[PDB]
């Protein structure tokens, strides 16, 4: 939720 | 307690390759995504890699692409980066980072620096001249940079600041200061320890009157 | 890619002040999901880089509360209301919607202190330096603020700029001063032929330079 998404 | 630990660091020619290392430890290694962020002698930061926790997912910025690859072993809790056709504007200190929110813990780096010139290690000569002194270190002409200053191994923490490099003739100068009571010097000895690591190098110059 | 881009490059402020620092995008960075990744990294002087806010305005943990992140669009704002000593260093803006994710340019923060006069101390060529041709000596202005100071090297009384090289550290974050050293270089033949050698820095604290000397 609050990570930064994968490339 | 979350430490990152990169290596592999040093002085390579226009063209050539090198691998990074970073010892992982304090956490589940694991459990999270890794990067790669470098930093320029401009102080300019750049993203060079991204790993997901598996070993998939291998992105980088165009800049890098072809030529830079980044893997992990999850066994030895160590992150990779090797590098090849290498060229002047990869020079920098590349930073191992553990990710998941942002960039949220960076290791200390270590320096790429990529250059024709050749490896000089420094020459470290002391300075020596009230309730309060202040002694120093100069140490002259290495490359490249960075080198470590560090005063009696680290016991002298307060008191000291090291004075940036200078590129004067195609090597680096610098100096460090440290202030100690008069007392403490000359009745107790006083260390000045460099280390340089792309030539391997550490002298320990004692400060004698 | 996305540029990002910092207002101002440099931010003096005093002590329980407040600072603004703001982040300027060449396009919007809304991620698919419909969330911006903005985040501030701040690098102290000597240190790795540490991230202190992501998602526009989440606090890293250990973050104190002090720090306030906002924005959308294409503009962006990292507030530090009562600035402390230790928050002096360079901030950096982030963006990691889209790829390549990019850094701003950074933001040098500089701690406005009262005015003090440098510690001078002046150091002869040791001795193993002399058994290898040369002769440096150095002089250390240590612990004065503002950053700007000017140095002159006397040898027998007469003046000498040729050799010198002066260099200065970055904002101390204990106590907010500067310092700098001062290495006129001379080989040993020159240095031989004299002996009077003498540094004297000129501050603002004061129209008398602070003088230092040595013989031999
Ligand atoms: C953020 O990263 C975590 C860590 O693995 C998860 O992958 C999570 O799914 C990510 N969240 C988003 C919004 O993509």
């Amino acid at each position: 939720p609050d990570t930064r998404p994968a490339p | 307690e979350v430490k990152l630990v990169e290596s592999g660091g040093g002085l390579v020619a226009p063209g050539g390759s090198l691998k990074l290392s970073c010892a992982a430890s304090g956490f589940t290694f694991s459990s999270y995504p890794m990067s790669w962020v470098r930093q320029t002698p401009e102080k300019r930061l750049e993203w060079v890699a991204y790993i997901n926790n598996g070993g998939g997912n291998p992105y980088y910025p165009d800049t890098v692409k072809g030529r830079f690859t980044i893997s992990r072993d999850n066994a030895k809790n160590t992150l990779y980066l090797q590098m090849s056709s290498l060229k002047s504007e990869d020079t920098a200190i590349y930073y191992c980072i553990r990710q998941y929110y942002g960039f949220d813990y960076w290791g200390q780096g270590t320096t790429l620096t990529v250059s024709s010139a050749k490896t000089t290690p420094p020459s470290v000569y002391p300075l020596a001249p009230n309730s309060m002194v202040t002694l120093g270190c100069l140490v002259k002409g290495y490359f490249p940079e960075p080198v470590t200053v560090t005063w009696n191994s680290g016991s002298l923490s307060s008191g000291v600041h090291t004075f940036p490099a200078v590129l004067q003739s195609d090597l680096y100068t610098l100096s460090s200061s440290v202030t100690v009571p008069s007392s403490t010097w000359p009745s107790e000895t006083v260390t000045c320890n460099v280390a340089h690591p792309a030539s391997s190098t550490k002298v320990d110059k004692k400060i004698v009157p | 890619d996305v540029l990002m881009t910092q207002t101002p490059l440099s931010l003096p402020v005093s002590l329980g002040d407040q600072a603004s620092i703001s982040c300027r995008s060449s396009q919007t960075i809304v991620h698919s999901n419909g969330k911006i990744y903005l985040e501030w990294y701040l690098q102290k002087p000597g240190q790795s880089p540490k991230l202190l806010i992501y998602r526009v305005s989440k606090r890293f943990s250990g973050v104190p509360d002090r720090f306030s992140g906002s924005g959308s669009g294409t503009d962006f704002t990292l507030k530090i209301s009562r600035v402390e000593a230790e928050d002096l260093g360079v901030y950096y803006c982030f963006q990691g919607s889209h790829v390549p994710w990019t850094f701003g340019g950074g933001t040098k923060l500089e701690i406005k202190r009262a005015d003090a006069a440098p510690t001078v101390s002046i150091f002869p060529p040791s001795s193993e330096q002399l058994t290898s041709g040369g002769a440096s000596v150095v002089c250390f202005l240590n612990n004065f603020y503002p950053k700007d100071i000017n140095v002159k090297w006397k040898i027998d009384g007469s003046e000498r700029q040729n050799g010198v090289l002066n260099s200065w550290t970055d904002q101390d974050s204990k106590d907010s001063t500067y310092s700098m050293s001062s290495t006129l270089t001379l080989t040993k033949d020159e240095y031989e032929r004299h002996n009077s050698y003498t540094c004297e820095a000129t501050h603002k604290t004061s129209t008398s330079p602070i003088v230092k000397s040595f013989n031999r």
